[PDB]
RNA sequence: UAGCUAGUAGGUGGGGUAACGGCUCACCUAGGCGACGAUCCCUAGCUGGUCUGAGAGGAUGACCAGCCACACUGGAACUGA
RNA sequence: CCCGCAGAAGAAGCACCGGCUAACUCCGUGCCAGCAGCCGCGGUAAUACGGAGGGUGCAAGCGUUAAUCGGAAUUACUGGGCGUAAAGCGCACGCAGGCGGUUUGUUAAGUCAGAUGUGAAAUCCCCGGGCUCAACCUGGGAACUGCAUCUGAUACUGGCAAG
């Protein structure tokens, strides 16, 4: 537990993914509700994920460089 | 293009007070019926009705008062460029009490009086005074 | 209670812009002057060739104040 | 750090008694109480709204002896507490020892009471105070001390404190010479002259 | 280690001490874990000098904190 | 009724000749209990401006629903390049305005008033937004008879 | 502006610039004078005022006033100048300090003795 | 300053560390970052706080306390919890 | 810290006074010498320069300079403008982006509510206590407007499905 929903923006790795959050947030002068992006390197074992379904993802230990998450379960598929 | 159906109703009411008229006339939608519910029960204006099925029409009966209209202002205040959304404690007084704020909180469009008398934040639609 | 101002005597060479005036003097030296506030609120114009009274002052020798022209 | 110039010039400038003297005499006798303090007094030109606040500062503080960074103290302290800061101001004030002593009536003038009190004549609850600042409380004990019962001065004040109107918020006993500071004093127990809104404006601004 | 000890405060000749539980290699006005009370030298009459948590000190003892002299001398003096 | 001098002005018209001078005064005037009238008037002496002034202020009064001393609620005024703000105080406070707002609010009878002007802070259009503020400015009472309520529903 | 175009680009602050840049933010600059004239002001008024220019410890090169009646001051003088424009004479943005190293204090001065930097009689 | 990157981005397996990890190496894949401002240039120790202001803001980070970095300049290790 | 001794004895300056801005006269000088934050002052009767007498403001300090915020709604979120004062691209089409008519269901991201944890101490603020008072020191509270999690609400905005 403790997990964020997504959407793959890349599959073009062995193995990993590239997973965009998406955030909804009043701006800290003007007031008006924005969008903010984070985007991850998630991994996936069984490249079971391709560009554009939603996934759930949890932290976990570093996996490599960029990686400290990992694929908990696909929620929409393309 | 309309982009801001409510804010076209305020202006409805507050050129059709400038202009002495007797009642002025829209198209519907349940959140005008909202609206329109909690100005009659402040006694802001004096009726409404809806008439019409496939096209709906809301009818508002504006009031005046010894000549002058009962309705001296009726601002906009969240809309579609920037949304405005209070906590319980943050809602706003208009006039220090004398007039109301229009609220959309979970238990439904009310003034910001009820509001605070249910402990509920929500939207602020617009300020009447 | 001011310093003492030494006057010396002397012949407009040139005519310069807004009433200032070369003005070369009996020792040899000339000096940039400019008329006095009385000989311009009484109108007494200065030409080339006038012979003027110039007040000099120690702190600069190459500057002066033309208070009156025979 | 005091003012040790003529009194009566004071009075005269803002154009009242402010009580410097210690009233053996009436104040025309020894001045010309209505005209200005110099050269150019009997002239009476016409002032600013500025200018009438200003007076207005300069007599309170004139009368209670207090320079102008301590009084801007006084302000801040009295802007802090609750209730109203003009009120609260001149309560200040009248808590001041040196104010109590002449109140009392152990001196002819308030400068009189300050010397009391800077040389160790008084004590409040049993003890030496020798500071004119230091605020009195309510149901504190003021007296002269034993080595200064005797002294001519304190015992002609107390012959032309009767003289004066007696205040309602202390209680003395000239006899003892000691007397109670009861209750802090309220707007009305004190001069209806004073305009202290016109302080609280001047600071305001 | 872990002690408790006094950080001193107050003004120049008029000290007054904080009770405090630190890691022994910290500055004796840095670094504390916790406060676990006063310990006030030139008290006067009717004031409270010294108080101590007693629990709180019980607790870091447990746990093998060590006590300061001073420390020690003030806990006898709270335990009559 | 309280009167007050806000301010005198010299003004000029040219003719074959040369200059005619003539003085300006404006004045306000006011019961202290919440009636208030302004006049400006012009005369070719000071004495006789002023004069002409505060006839005018006296027949041009208005009347301001106070609360104990202080305003009902926030109100804004406007005329011209002027536009005034002012709110209710607490008893204390005083009369924190500048200029020509704190005469009108002098005589009126408004003890505790915090207030701001913006823009053209030019006398007579200050003064006129400054009763214009007031004038439009709502009782209790009265915002209870135009909406078909008592005083304790609205408050 | 509307909120959207602010938020895409904030409201930017005018940078105010120094009318004294040459102190560089301290109160006062040493300086050796290198000229020591007079200067003629701008129309209304007629004079001959008293200038120096100086180069100052941080390179800068400045024309400085002389205040009061007299100076002690030549080529080589060191000075101390301080902050304060002169009006009618063009780009005379500083004032020498009277009574401070080699400028002296005025002669015969009675009031106002600390601003020209005269010991009480 | 509009493009930047080849141990670069990811994988498998050896090695390495107190410990996860391109941390390192061999091979394999061809990725990774960027107008939600990457890369480049200039300036700068960060915070609790401090000064100012009705507030929202603006300016600031000396003393005290927390965190970080450095020890004549550039490298490097050794001993040791 | 206390007690004694002697004697008013050992202890007042700095800026300012044309308007803004509290405080005015005489003499000297005569657009000179000079003053000046801004507007300005000085060419013979200068309350503006220099001295004097008088006065005003602060006071063991007082002035000047530097520097920050204020006043400045003069970068305007709170809280401004664009016919002629500075300001509508010469005109269109259009990708990214911002915004979105009306009804029902669903979701619960925004939003709202409650709870829990955390938000070092000092500092600021409130009520007290201690140094003769104050500054200063100090007990307890309040505050730290935030962040995270959990559990709920469903009007409004968003998502999804059907109209
Ligand atoms: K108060
Ligand atoms: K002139
Ligand atoms: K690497
Ligand atoms: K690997
Ligand atoms: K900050
Ligand atoms: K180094
Ligand atoms: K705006
Ligand atoms: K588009
Ligand atoms: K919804
Ligand atoms: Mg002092
Ligand atoms: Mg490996
Ligand atoms: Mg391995
Ligand atoms: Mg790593
Ligand atoms: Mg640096
Ligand atoms: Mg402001
Ligand atoms: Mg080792
Ligand atoms: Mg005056
Ligand atoms: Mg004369
Ligand atoms: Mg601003
Ligand atoms: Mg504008
Ligand atoms: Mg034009
Ligand atoms: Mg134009
Ligand atoms: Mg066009
Ligand atoms: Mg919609
Ligand atoms: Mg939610
Ligand atoms: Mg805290």
């Amino acid at each position: 537990i403790r997990t964020l929903q997504g959407r793959v923006v890349s599959d073009k790795m062995e193995k990993s993914i590239v997973v965009a959050i998406e955030r909804f947030v009043k701006h800290p002068i003007y007031g008006k509700f924005i969008k903010r992006t984070t985007k991850l390197h998630v991994h996936d074992e069984n490249n079971e994920c391709g560009i554009g379904d939603v996934v759930e993802i949890r932290e976990c230990r570093p996996l490599s460089k960029t990686k400290s998450w990992t694929l908990v379960r696909v929620v929409e598929k393309a | 293009s309309m982009q801001d159906p409510i804010a076209d109703m305020l202006t409805r009411i507050r050129n059709g007070q400038a202009a002495n008229k007797a009642a002025v006339t829209m198209p519907s939608s349940k959140l005008k019926v909202a609206i329109a519910n909690v100005l009659k029960e402040e006694g802001f204006i004096e009726d409404f009705k809806v008439e019409g099925d496939t096209k709906p029409e809301l009818e508002l009966t504006l009031k005046y008062f010894q000549g002058k209209a009962v309705v001296e202002s009726i601002q906009r205040v969240s809309r579609p460029g920037l949304r405005i959304y209070k906590r319980k404690d943050e809602l706003p007084k208009v006039m220090a009490g004398l007039g109301i704020a229009v609220v959309s909180t979970s238990k439904g469009v009310m003034t910001d009086r009820a509001a605070r008398q249910a402990g509920l934040g929500g939207e602020i639609i617009c300020y009447v005074a | 209670a001011k310093e003492d101002n030494i006057e010396m005597q002397g012949t407009v060479l040139e005519t310069l812009p807004n009433t200032m005036f070369r003005v070369e003097l009996e020792n040899g030296h000339v000096v940039t002057a400019h008329i006095s506030g009385k000989m311009r609120k009484n109108y007494i114009r200065i030409l080339t060739g006038d012979k003027v009274t110039v007040e000099l002052t120690p702190y600069d020798l190459s500057k002066g104040r033309i208070v009156f022209r025979s | 750090a005091r003012y040790l110039g003529p009194k009566l010039k004071l009075s005269r400038r803002e154009g009242t008694d402010l009580f410097l003297k210690s009233g053996v005499r009436a104040i025309d006798t020894k001045c010309k109480i209505e005209q200005a303090p110099g050269q150019h007094g009997a002239r009476k030109p016409r002032l600013s709204d500025y200018g009438v606040q200003l007076r207005e500062k300069q007599k309170v503080r004139r009368i209670y002896g207090v320079l102008e960074r301590q009084f801007r103290n006084y302000y801040k302290e009295a802007a802090r507490l609750k209730g109203n800061t003009g009120e609260n101001l001149l309560a200040l004030l009248e808590g001041r020892l040196d104010n109590v002593v002449y109140r009392m009536g152990f001196g002819a003038t308030r400068a009189e009471a300050r010397q009391l009190v800077s040389h160790k004549a008084i004590m409040v609850n049993g003890r030496v105070v020798n500071i004119a600042s230091y605020q009195v409380s309510p149901n504190d004990v003021v007296s002269i001390r034993e080595k200064a019962k005797k002294q001519s001065r304190v015992k002609a004040a107390l012959e032309l404190a009767e003289q004066r109107e007696k205040p309602t918020w202390l209680e003395v006993d000239a006899g003892k010479m000691e007397g109670t500071f009861k209750r802090k004093p309220e707007r009305s127990d004190l001069s209806a002259d004073i305009n202290e809104h016109l302080i609280v404006e001047l600071y305001s601004k | 280690m872990v002690t408790i000890r006094l950080a001193r405060h107050g003004a120049k000749k008029r000290p007054f001490y904080q009770v405090v539980v630190a890691d022994s290699r910290n500055a004796r006005n840095g670094r504390f874990i916790e406060r676990v009370g006063f310990f006030n030298p030139i008290a006067s009459e009717k004031e409270e000098g010294t108080r101590l948590d007693l629990d709180r000190i019980a607790h870091w003892v447990g746990q093998g904190a060590t006590i300061s002299d001073r420390v020690a001398a003030l806990i006898k003096e709270v335990n009559k | 009724l309280q009167e007050k001098l806000i301010a005198v002005n010299r003004v000029s018209k040219t003719v074959k000749g040369g200059r005619i001078f003539s003085f300006t005064a404006l004045t306000v005037v006011g019961d202290g209990n919440g009636r208030v009238g302004f006049g400006y008037g012009k005369a070719r002496e000071v004495p006789a401006a002023i004069q002409k002034a505060m006839e005018k202020a006296r027949r041009n009064m208005i009347n301001v629903a106070l609360n104990n001393g202080t305003l009902q609620h926030p109100v804004k005024g406007v005329h011209t390049g002027s536009r005034v703000f002012m709110q209710p105080a607490s008893e204390g406070t005083g009369i924190i305005a500048g200029g020509a707002m704190r005469a009108v609010l002098e005589v009126a009878g408004v003890h505790n008033v915090l207030a701001k002007a913006y823009g053209s802070t030019n006398p007579i259009n200050v003064v006129r937004a400054t009763i214009d503020g007031l004038e439009n400015m709502n009782s209790p009472e009265m915002v209870a008879a135009k909406r078909g309520k008592s005083v304790e529903e609205i408050l | 502006a509307t909120v959207n175009q602010l938020v895409r680009k904030p409201r930017a602050r005018k940078v105010a610039k120094s009318n004294v840049p040459a102190l560089e933010a301290c109160p006062q600059k040493r300086g050796v004078c290198t000229r020591v004239y007079t200067t003629t002001p701008k129309k209304p008024n007629s004079a001959l005022r008293k200038v120096c220019r100086v180069r100052l410890t941080n390179g800068f090169e400045v024309t400085s006033y002389i205040g009061g009646e007299g100076h002690n001051l030549q080529e080589h003088s060191v000075i101390l100048i301080r902050g304060g424009r002169v009006k009618d004479l063009p780009g005379v943005r500083y004032h020498t300090v009277r009574g401070a190293l080699d400028c002296s204090g005025v002669k015969d001065r009675k009031q106002a003795r600390s601003k020209y930097g005269v010991k009480r009689p």
